RNA sequence: AAGGUGAUAUGAACCGUUAUAACCGGCGAUUUCCGAAUGGGGAAACCCAGUGUGUUUCGACACACUAUCAUUAACUGAAUCCAUAGGUUAAUGAGGCGAACCGGGGGAACUGAAACAUCUAAGUACCCCGAGGAAAAGAAAUCAACCGAGAUUCCCCCAGUAGCGGCGAGCGAACGGGGAGCAGCCCAGAGCCUGAAUCAGUGUGUGUGUUAGUGGAAGCGUCUGGAAAGGCGCGCGAUACAGGGUGACAGCCCCGUACACAAAAAUGCACAUGCUGUGAGCUCGAUGAGUAGGGCGGGACACGUGGUAUCCUGUCUGAAUAUGGGGGGACCAUCCUCCAAGGCUAAAUACUCCUGACUGACCGAUAGUGAACCAGUACCGUGAGGGAAAGGCGAAAAGAACCCCG
RNA sequence: CGAACCGACUAAUGUUGAAAAAUUAGCGGAUGACUUGUGGCUGGGGGUGAAAGGCCAAUCAAACCGGGAGAUAGCUGGUUC
RNA sequence: GGUAUCAGAAGUGCGAAUGCUGACAUAAGUAACGAUAAAGCGGGUGAAAAGCCCGCUCGCCGGAAGACCAAGGGUUCCUGUCCAACGUUAAUCGGGGCAGGGUGAGUCGACCCCUAAGGCGAGGCCGAAAGGCGUAGUCGAUGGGAAACAGGUUAAUAUUCC
RNA sequence: UCCAGGAAAAGCCUCUAAGCAUCAGGUAACAUCAAAUCGUACCCCAAACCGACACAGGUGGUCAGGUAGAGAAUACCAAGG
């Protein structure tokens, strides 16, 4: 494919808020804390290749943590990048670990 | 630097209990010797909220610097500032000044 | 009434601040004897 | 500022008075350009006096060969 | 080398005990984005392209190169035959940081003179350029005084003398003497001989340092006390009783300690070497012209034009050329001494961002660094910039289970 | 003529304020040499100025910051058993 | 931990300098609690409610004291919690503390094409050095270039999700 | 209608140069793939911004209901706060 580029690791832990199991309709979709820089296009592969599923389209931001935290006083932000992408529907979980 | 390894069956010096057994320890590269003759009896509160609210009042640990009697043989101290030869190829560990290797 | 400030990031480089240092002798100079001079944490653009 | 066959000046230095300026002089020499070479042609030096005058014992040519070489 | 996964906190999950677990030292591999930042741009850590690539489910991913100058090379190439100007490519190289000492270009004022212009402060402050480990200077157109010394540099004297100076304030030598250090050589050119000494960059080796380390002595008893290193009795080491640490002050408990060993590798300096370039040595030659002087204007010489030698010069002139030319404090004669217009050079001398060891009739939290502590932090300012407060439970966390008021 | 908007003639209050120049009631201009957002350009003996030495970051008969610097102070204060 | 003695060397002796740093007084439990758009009551919760939640009244603003966005801010948003310090009082409450959660785009904006003022600027012209100016050219919006609406939904997103 | 006589460049349309020369390209229809990356929370005439403050001050643009009224005055009200 032309997977060469970083199809390796995209994408990453779940999220399991309180989006999560809310936000199924038609589609589950997702979310991963994907890395900070993994564009739209290399996710949707990237859950092409693992998870097996059917990648409809996707969707991702952002999100910055931010907190004060020191010796004395000085404490900073975090980072981060979720990321919806939606699936299909008849196509479940299957065979998996859901958590 | 202090050598003496675990199961190493030393005394007490210095003060506080003295004269006693003690063996084995913990001591640990610029660490901690427990050894076994040095505790007095001391206390833990509920630290973990949560169901199992325990303690720990038995046992525990008394530091105390490396300086307690040196392995002891026969009597007790007998410096073990020696070093054996030819024997192994990490280390060669001597022992007290009395005879050789032990 | 107006109080002398008004910020405005934008006019905070080339116009004043910011990286416009490394353009000028002096300006260029400023970034040694603050930085190295007393170890600066620094900041100039954020 | 040139003189290129010879060195030039722009040292400064105080005009002095009936007694005392503690003031500054500096800047001279001149220019002047357009000299024919007996080889091809003229390249416009901006020599000036004392560099003028240099180009006649001399050459024209070794008086060149230096703004070359070196 | 028996432990070990950096710290404020364990804890979890673990790696190790024989010899590839840690940990220390050497050489490497990797090393995002910004920053000389260099593919172009840009409010720094972001944005956009060209041209090549591999794997390619064969759009792509990222990767890699592409800044600008200078030297050379080749190819292209205008007005104009030529030729240049210009253009392209390529290999080298530079570029930026940097504490002080150092050379150099530019250069104050407060201040003092009990005012102030000369004069001083001071060629200091500062700003700019450059280079080294030191730089710079350096083998007499030096000085001396009719005797002679013999490159530069740094030290003590000569001397607060001579002299300069609104002869004010103040500035302030040298000859000569005692020392540290101590070497002189190249081109200005041909021939003979002919790769010879001398250096420079490099691969190598040896010495001796730098980067991990190894061994390293000799104490029991009893007393007081929570605790013994302390009291008292006796005993032993000492090329080691520097020091630190250990539950009160220890040579003999631990780290060390004198002393004695040690380096795959990597490098400093030395010597030695090979390679490359250099070019020795002999003969016979050559001997630094817009220069020396000088007129005008200035600056430098302790010397403020003074009678002012000498040095550099902006500006304008301009010679002899070794039976010739400079100097010897106006200047002339005589005598003496030395050859200027070309260049290189170790050492003694200077300085401290940093390195390791060590020392102190130096401070001990209002001291000593601004900072003994997550300090150039918090703060404050548009900014440049300014710039804190803040140490100590105990030997041991044994940091107070549990109970009671709330 | 008169709202917005721009400006400040008068009085009271405030004067350790709500406020390091304002609040309240009046007041002047309000298609113009008008008024305002954004960004840019002029730098200190220098700028800008329908001119008051006005303005140039609560600073202006010569800005702020760092330096020469411990300027100088025939003056004032203070000077320990 | 200290140090007779005799000797040695001083950051050698404070009450003042509108001295410097810190601590604590005084006035004094005094003034003041920030627009004169005043609030009453019944429940709830809670150790406690004038102030918080629920409800009915009442009053105030409405070219706004409403709504949206830019600038600037940089989690202040929503939920749960806790009330030391911070709120000029109390506080169970908050823009406070500690946790979590929360901003989803081919059509909106920035990137991005384009250029203004102006900036930078190969080579180049100047200038003791630093550096000034500027040709090609390259940046620079506050201006010109292409395309979406209406319902719905979340505790909090929305011409982004359906 | 007037005098003070009122940006620029690109996209866009069009015309040709060199070049192409059964080709490529151009226009239209539809089929399909692509449209990346950042921002988006909340305050915003204010308790989140400039004023040391939960400060009677300052801050650009947009929207513009009913009765009355010349009206974005003013008074009482909507939605809302």
């Amino acid at each position: 494919m032309i997977r060469e580029e970083r199809l390796l690791k995209v994408l990453r832990a779940p999220h399991v808020s309180e989006k999560a199991s809310t936000a199924m309709e038609k589609s589950n979709t997702i979310v991963l804390k994907v890395a900070k820089d993994a564009t739209k296009a290399e996710i949707k592969a990237a859950v092409q290749k693992l998870f097996e599923v059917e990648v409809e389209v996707v969707n991702t931001l952002v999100v910055k943590g931010k907190v004060k935290r020191h010796g004395q006083r000085i404490g900073r932000r975090s980072d981060w990048k979720k990321a919806y992408v939606t699936l299909k529907e008849g196509q479940n979980l299957d065979f998996v670990g859901g958590a | 630097a202090a050598k003496i390894r675990r199961d190493d069956e030393v005394i007490v010096l210095t003060g506080k209990d003295k004269g006693k057994r003690g063996k084995v320890k913990n001591v640990l590269s610029s660490g901690k010797v427990i050894v076994e003759g040095i505790n007095l009896v001391k206390k833990h509160q509920k630290p973990v909220p949560a169901l199992n609210q325990p303690g720990g009042i038995v046992e525990k640990e008394a530091a105390i610097q490396v300086s307690n009697v040196a392995i002891f043989n026969a009597a007790t101290g007998k410096a073990d500032r020696v070093g054996f030869r030819f024997e192994d190829g990490k280390k060669v560990r001597f022992f007290k000044s009395n005879s050789e290797t032990i | 009434m107006k109080r002398t400030f008004q910020p405005s990031v934008l006019k905070r480089n080339r116009s004043h601040g910011f990286r416009a240092r490394m353009a000028t002798k002096n300006g260029r100079q400023v970034l040694a004897r603050r930085r190295a001079k007393g170890r600066a944490r620094l900041t100039v653009s954020k | 500022m040139k003189k290129d066959i010879h060195p030039k000046y722009e040292e400064i230095t105080a005009s002095c008075s009936c007694g005392n300026v503690m003031k500054i002089r500096s800047t001279v020499g001149h220019d002047l350009n357009l000299d024919v070479c007996s080889k091809c042609h003229p390249f416009f030096t901006g020599k000036q006096r004392d560099v003028a005058t240099g180009g006649r014992v001399d050459r024209f040519n070794k008086r060149f060969n230096i703004p070359g070489s070196k």
